[PDB]
RNA sequence: CGCAAGACGGACCAGAGCGAAAGCAUUUGCCAAGAAUGUUUUCAUUAAUCAAGAACGAAAGUCGGAGGUUCGAAGACGAUCAGAUACCGUCGUAGUUCCGACCAUAAACGAUGCCGACCGGCGAUGCGGCGGCGUUAUUCCCAUGACCCGCCGGGCAGCUUCCGGGAAACCAAAGUCUUUGGGUUCCGGGGGGAGUAUGGUUGCAAAGCUGAAACUUAAAGGAAUUGACGGAAGGGCACCACC
RNA sequence: UAAAGUUGCUGCAGUUAAAAAGCUCGUAGUUGGAUCU
């Protein structure tokens, strides 16, 4: 953010965060995520400070924007909660998505069909996307992760403190990352709300899709 | 040979030897 | 080479543990090292439950159970197949069998 | 005690719990407190009452084991003995 | 046993993915189309491939199977990926907020918001599973 | 951490520590002035007093020794200094 | 149904506690001791490790005196075995128990000296202290006891380890080691001969402590890797197997 | 004699390869906290 008034977090962002439950973490706390939480509720849940969340999201957006080729940014989600959000982020931003199983050796085995050498690496959950995070330590690949209170920070260079468990929170987090990346690039402005609503990134389980239709 | 039994045999040898020596 | 970190027993911070006798062979085995089974079994076997129930003087008697604590040496516990040998990695699993 | 009219007349001679009951109340993550007194009644009968009590886990206990400390066990045993003596 | 080997399984998967248009549910029609659109060098293997194609057609008529990526089911799935509700699920008139997160928002310079309803904190600190 | 500041620790983080492990050690104890209904004079009582403190104006004990802080009897007002 | 003897103290009993170790579990009382915690108490370097010396030291064993239930070296029988006088079974003596006096040895083991610093994380657990929503118990005014959520100190443990180290197994110590020095005690120098001979010394004895050499040898050994094998387990298979 | 960092003060080793005394006191020995311009 840089303390700029233009990059400050608005009331609409806080409304979205509270509606999605992004500020609500887990009952456990990683010792490297202590600087991002605010307090622990009477039911043991740690509250994630949304100032720090916005700061880390803007830092991650800066890191993504610094990658000149958008395709050199890789977005990963093995869990289905963040899969559709990852595809939407890649479509809007231009990054290369890996939704589902991450084949081991994707970054290290040059004699392989699905071999790619990204310049940046973004994952929905360090604990669930541990394979690409481990392989990023073989190819000098910096990593951005959406980290809960209990997320491990090994090989994570920019941890965005957020609830990565709930579908609403994951979708909102990926949507805001895409929106901030686009705003920093120049495409779409920050004077009027973005035309894409956050629910385009939310995961819909089979029960939900059957009920809705 | 088991070491315990080797020690036992050596001890019996010493017992006989000290029996014969006065 | 050390096979187990706890030396196959559950003794920490003490010198001596009183021995017990294996229920099969009567071997003197330390209580911490011994393999203990607590068997809570119905006195009437499941095949005979219906026949005993019908011949009962009292309706709704709920038959009693048997409470026997079993102590085993390592040899007899392995032979009886209460415990089995495990891999070097699965040896560390202390969770009781889910059954 | 005596037989008249081909009826055998009995008296209280002892009381006990069934083996299954006692074995069922002895669980593994609690303290069992036992006490006994030799106390005479007012008609010359000398009794030896045995009392057993077990430590209870609270309805919101997260701790696996509920153990009374040694002084707590001694106080419980003293109360057991006092109550039995007062009641006999 | 009647386990189909990788040859017939993979041939059936490719035939279904590539010519899903022509294949149906009948063994005889599947046999004929499989003979037409593929060079199967044996008739026993052709019949095995056609039989597994019929089995997999029954499989995919009842939902999506992971080995085959036919264009119609992919189009349906992608259409489901673009579904957007009329009103955002985050557009709640009232958001229930605990007192501690309200204090955090106060420290966050967001304390004047009227969408927030302060809920009673749970007076029980019983949030951990009992040990054992 | 890898960059935690030791010269300027947070006050809560210093009250958390052991009294000897703080940057500058300081006791967890204090002295209180305890008023009794049976008297008027000043009775300064150590918070961790090991003695039975008696009010000179009555037959009422002021505090009782305990493994830690002294147990002040109900009905006495104590004001802590420093 | 009782009576009498000795022995033992099940379940509760836990990778729980205490003790320098050996070791320690029925109630109650007495006697002396002890760690940790708390302390804005006192003294003010009184300390660490330790040749010489000293206390304690499982079991077995020895000498006296009791006791002698059970088990049981020795021994006597009975047993499928080619052959037990082994394993199994029935008996059974010293012992096993207690009181004195010896003995001073164990895989007496964490096969890891002690004292002191620094170096990750987490969840528990024992003790003491401190703080805090709430739930439960003694007349309706409070502590306090049992829970609950935490913090601090010591302790028994549960840990990756690409901090780090190792030959590795593995070890938050077995780390802070060729980037080698915090203090100090004991102690090893290829395998055998050999913990033997001899001398001394202790002991009633059994034996304990200290303890060689001639000679002999190219390996012995540690960790792990693949195979083979197992009168080892799990899952399958075969009328060149069986049923 | 060097090689032998296989006598190690520089500079070895003692969980499993050879190895920490069963344990604890203890005298000599060795070592010993801050602080004076």
């Amino acid at each position: 953010s840089g303390a700029l008034d233009v990059l400050q977090m608005k009331e609409e962002d806080v409304l979205k965060f509270l509606a999605a439950g992004t500020h609500l973490g887990g009952t456990n706390l990683d010792f490297q995520m202590e600087q991002y939480i605010y307090k622990r509720k009477s039911d043991g849940i740690y509250i994630i400070n949304l100032k720090r969340t916005w700061e880390k999201l803007l830092l991650a957006a800066r890191a993504i924007v610094a990658i000149e080729n958008p395709a050199d940014v890789s977005v990963i989600s093995s869990r289905n909660t963040g899969q559709r959000a990852v595809l939407k982020f890649a479509a809007a931003t231009g990054a290369t998505p890996i939704a589902g199983r991450f084949t081991p050796g994707t970054f290290t085995n040059q004699i392989q069909a699905a071999f790619r050498e990204p310049r940046l690496l973004v994952v929905t959950d360090p604990r669930a996307d541990h394979q690409p995070l481990t392989e990023a330590s073989y190819v000098n690949l910096p990593t951005i992760a959406l980290c809960n209170t209990d997320s491990p920070l090994r090989y994570v260079d920019i941890a965005i403190p957020c609830n990565n468990k709930g579908a609403h929170s994951v979708g909102l987090m990926w949507w805001m990352l895409a929106r901030e990346v686009l705003r920093m690039r120049g495409t779409i402005s920050r004077e009027h709300p973005w035309e894409v609503m956050p629910d385009l990134y939310f995961y819909r389980d089979p029960e939900e899709i059957e009920k809705e239709e | 040979m088991r070491a315990k039994w080797r020690k036992k045999r050596m001890r019996r040898l010493k017992r006989k030897r000290r029996k014969m020596r006065q | 080479t050390k096979k187990r970190r706890n030396n196959g027993r559950a003794k920490k911070g003490r010198g001596h543990v009183q021995p017990i006798r294996c229920t099969n062979c009567a071997r003197c085995v330390p209580k911490d090292k011994a393999i203990k089974k607590f068997v809570i079994r119905n006195i009437v076997e499941a095949a005979a439950v219906r026949d005993i129930s019908e011949a009962s003087v009292f309706d709704a008697y709920v038959l009693p159970k048997l409470y026997v604590k079993l102590h085993y040496c390592v040899s007899c516990v392995i032979h009886s197949k209460v415990v089995r040998n495990r891999s070097r990695e699965a040896r560390k699993d202390r969770t009781p069998p889910p059954r | 005690e005596d037989v008249q009219g081909k009826n055998c007349l009995t008296n209280f001679h002892g009381m006990d719990l069934t083996r299954d009951k006692m074995c069922s109340m002895v669980k593994k993550w609690q303290t069992m407190i036992e006490a006994h007194v030799d106390v005479k009644t007012t008609d010359g009968y000398l009794l030896r009452l045995f009392c057993v009590g077990f430590t209870k886990k609270r309805n919101n206990q997260i701790r696996k084991t509920s153990y009374a400390q040694h002084q707590q066990v001694r106080q419980i045993r003293k109360k057991m003995m006092e109550i039995m003596t007062r009641e006999v | 046993g009647r386990v189909r080997t990788k040859t017939v399984k993979k041939a059936a998967r490719v035939i279904i993915e590539k010519y899903y248009t022509r294949l149906g549910n009948d063994f005889h029609t599947n046999k004929r189309v499989c003979e037409e659109i593929a060079i199967i060098p044996s008739k026993k293997l052709r019949n095995k491939i056609a039989g597994y194609v019929t089995h997999l057609m029954k499989r995919i008529q009842r939902g999506p199977v992971r080995g085959i990526s036919i264009k119609l089911q992919e189009e349906e799935r992608e259409r489901r990926d673009n579904y957007v509700p009329e009103v955002s699920a985050l557009d709640q008139e009232i958001i229930e907020v605990d007192p501690d997160t309200k204090e955090m928002l106060k420290l966050l310079d967001f304390g004047s918001l009227s969408n927030l309803q302060v809920t009673q904190p749970t007076v029980g600190m019983n949030f951990k599973t009992p040990r054992g | 951490p890898l960059a935690k500041d030791l010269l300027h620790p947070s006050p809560e983080e210093e009250k958390r520590k052991h009294k000897k492990k703080r940057l500058v050690q300081s006791p967890n104890s204090y002295f209180m002035d305890v008023k009794c209904p049976g008297c008027y004079k000043i009775t300064t009582v150590f918070s961790h007093a090991q003695t039975v403190v008696l009010c000179v104006g009555c037959s009422t004990v002021l505090c009782q020794p305990t493994g830690g802080k002294a147990r002040l009897t109900e009905g006495c007002s104590f004001r802590r200094k420093q």
